[PDB]
This record gives C-alpha cells, sequence and structure tokens, in this order.
C-alpha cells in the first residue's frame, strides 16, 4: 500500500 | 526457549527508515530489509540494498514493479541473478524503469528463502529470534494506519487473509513486568520516518494472527 496524499 | 523481547535495531540489523513515496513497492522495501539484515549477520557490514533493482529487474520471476509483488518473488530474483546492486549505485526513483543491474555493484546475494508456517505467530516468534528481521505481509487498508501515531495498534477491520502491504518485523515486545502483557511486532514501514512512530508500528501480537502479519512471511537464505 502507498501512504496517502 | 525464546526470548521474551526482540529488537533487531539495537544490534545493527536495521537500515533507516526509507520512503517508497507514490509507487506499489513495498514488497521491494520489505525485501531489502530482510536482506540487508541477513547480510549483516554474515559480514558484520549494513549496507543499504537497492529496491530501484528490483523494481526495475524482477518480472521474470512474477514481480510487477510500481504495480505490485512478493518478497519471495525478490528473493527468488536475488539467488537467480547472482546479486543485487546497493542503494548507492542503483538509486530509487519511484517509478518503472529500464534494468540497469550492474554485478560489478553487487553487494548482497541469496541462496533462496525459507518460507514461515503460514498463519502462525508462534513460528514468526521463533524465526524473529533466531533469524534476524522478517518479511511480512499485512493488511494496511486502512485510515487507522495511515494516520497511526503510536501506542499498540489493533484495527477490528483488519483481514488476516487479504493483504496489501509488505513490512519487516525487526522485533517483539511487550509492556510491564509480564512478557505476555500487551504484546506487540515491532514493523518497520516504507512510508518514511515521518510516518508513525519514527516509521514504526507496534502491531498486536498473539490477538488471532491481527491483520495478517504471520500469513506470508519469510526471509532470505544467504
Ligand atoms: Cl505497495
Ligand atoms: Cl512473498
Amino acid at each position: 500500500a502507498v501512504a496517502e496524499k | 526457549d525464546l526470548p521474551k523481547s526482540v529488537d533487531w535495531r539495537k544490534k545493527g540489523y536495521v537500515t533507516p527508515v526509507k520512503n517508497q513515496k507514490q509507487c506499489g513497492s513495498s514488497w521491494a522495501f520489505s525485501a531489502t530489509g530482510a536482506l540487508e539484515g541477513q547480510m549483516f549477520r554474515k559480514t558484520g557490514k549494513l549496507v543499504s540494498l537497492s529496491e530501484q533493482n528490483l523494481v526495475d529487474c524482477s518480472r521474470p520471476q512474477g514481480n510487477q514493479g510500481c504495480n505490485g509483488g512478493f518478497m519471495a518473488r525478490a528473493f527468488q530474483y536475488v539467488k537467480e541473478n547472482g546479486g543485487l546492486d546497493s542503494e548507492e549505485s542503483y538509486p530509487y526513483v519511484a517509478v518503472d524503469e529500464i534494468c540497469k543491474y550492474r554485478p560489478e555493484n553487487s553487494v548482497a546475494q541469496d541462496t533462496g528463502f525459507t518460507v514461515v508456517a503460514p498463519g502462525k505467530e508462534k513460528a514468526l516468534m521463533k524465526a524473529v529470534a533466531t533469524v534476524g528481521p522478517i518479511s511480512v505481509a499485512m493488511d494496511a487498508g486502512h485510515s487507522s494506519f495511515q494516520f497511526y501515531k503510536s501506542g499498540i495498534y489493533f484495527e477490528p477491520d483488519c483481514s488476516s487473509k487479504n493483504l496489501d502491504h509488505g513490512v519487516l518485523v525487526v522485533g517483539y515486545g511487550f509492556e510491564g513486568a509480564n512478557s505476555q502483557n500487551s504484546k506487540y511486532w515491532l514493523v518497520k514501514n516504507s512510508w518514511g520516518p515521518e510516518w508513525g512512530s519514527n516509521g514504526y508500528v507496534k502491531i498486536a501480537k498473539d490477538k488471532n494472527n491481527h491483520c495478517g502479519i504471520a500469513t506470508a512471511a519469510s526471509y532470505p537464505n544467504v
């Protein structure tokens, strides 16, 4: 998962 | 007879926290973290490894770069390739690029990998105690995880089966005097040191495989 921007 | 707590960061096995930015490459950071600890255990030298080398070059083994991948397929790539470059020589740019692996810059090798018994937190605890940092998958698909700040993370919406994020278990612990009180896994993330607790998170331990931490764990054999 990616960090939310 | 395993220790009541473990922390490989305190023995020199773990590099500073990295940041995958906007690329689906958490699997590559979990895999370099595990190989970094095994190479340190083997040579006494801590060398940051290249996630971009894995993103760009391990599609033959089944990984998909910034679209996703698996730590076991990364350790399979390192074995078949004969090496992995340092972070310094093959820098991270958070996008899929042409494979530029250079053998002369390789600083790590593996002979294969070990799978921890699926679903078994006691097998994971034994691997963490006896081997070093261990690559694991988890369900990080929650606002509570994005804004985690401190303490033992426990999220009821967590799945133990449908996982979406690769991280590194660098230890385990408890609070107070009783080793069974408030147990947790010490987990290194790859969202920068600014996320969470200096880049780490404590996940509830021995609470029915919370968030899937022991569902798909592995480590490279060096
Ligand atoms: Cl990812
Ligand atoms: Cl995997």
